[PDB]
């Protein structure tokens, strides 16, 4: 969820 | 691969640029403010929280520094240049133990006392969390790290390797993490080799020293959850849910 979105 | 001395020394001075830029608290500001301690009123105050206030009021604390920890690796030479994968492997196991390790800037040996919500105080005011064991293993290992007068570049490349692993199961691509890992050691070897601090090398501590730590805080908010599911369904940070059950 959130780590994925946070590393783009 | 680093062939030549001024490449490493680039390497050095890219991860300490990255560490600098991607701290949350300036060291200058946390060593000024060491005398505003929590007084005997405040620290009652904290032991009289409920446990699950106390919980979500560190799980919040923990995530914004959490945050901190994954823009340090968007910087990272070479981190970016792994897969997806392997950058969120990477994360998930050494996001807390770089946390952990950053935390000794924090605290203060002289007196035993850590910063928390604009002040210093001593393990005692955490004793709502019910988790002593965990909380005073978290300040004995930052004393540790602060008899070593850790300097910020030093914190910087240590915390770099913490987070580049590559025994972490579930790499993908385990050999150029093995490549960066390496080139990453002789810039931290060479950097204590300059600064003739090398001595610090025998005294670092045992690499499972940090997973037993991770282990136990997980440990910890699996009885807390059982506890109280409903507080962390609606009240922890969905990333610290996400890393930590
Ligand atoms: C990484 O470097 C630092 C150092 C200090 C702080 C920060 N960043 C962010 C800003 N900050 C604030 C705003 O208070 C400080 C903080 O969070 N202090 C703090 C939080 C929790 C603590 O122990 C509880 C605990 C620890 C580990 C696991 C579970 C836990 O209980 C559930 C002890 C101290």
């Amino acid at each position: 969820k959130i780590l994925h979105r946070l590393l783009q | 691969p680093y062939a030549s001395l001024t490449e490493i020394e680039h390497l050095v001075q890219s991860v300490c640029k990255s560490y600098r830029e991607t701290c949350q608290l300036r060291l200058e500001d946390l060593l000024r403010q060491r005398s505003n301690i929590f007084s005997r009123e405040e620290v009652t105050g904290y032991q009289r929280k409920s446990m699950w206030e106390m919980w979500e009021r560190c799980a919040h604390h923990l995530t914004e520094a959490i945050q901190y920890v994954v823009e340090f690796a968007k910087r990272l030479s070479g981190f970016m240049e792994l897969c997806q994968n392997d950058q969120i492997v990477l994360l998930k196991a050494g996001a807390m133990e770089v946390v952990l390790v950053r935390m000794c800037r924090a605290y203060n040996a002289d007196n035993r006392t850590v910063f928390f919500e604009g002040k210093y105080g001593g393990m005692e005011l955490f004793r709502a969390l019910g988790c002593s064991e965990l909380i005073s293993s978290i300040f004995d290992f930052s004393h540790s790290l602060s008899a070593l007068h850790f300097s910020e570049d030093e914190i910087a490349l240590y915390t770099a390797l913490v987070l580049i692993n590559a025994h972490r199961p579930g790499l993908q691509e385990k050999r150029k993490v093995e490549q960066l890992q390496y080139n990453l050691e002789l810039a931290f070897h060479h950097h204590l080799c300059k600064t003739h601090r090398q001595s610090i090398l025998a005294k670092l501590p045992p690499k499972g020293k940090l997973r037993s730590l991770c282990s136990q805080h997980v440990e910890r908010l699996q009885i807390f959850q059982h506890l109280h599911p409903i507080v962390v369904q609606a009240a922890f940070p969905p990333l610290y849910k996400e890393l930590f059950s």
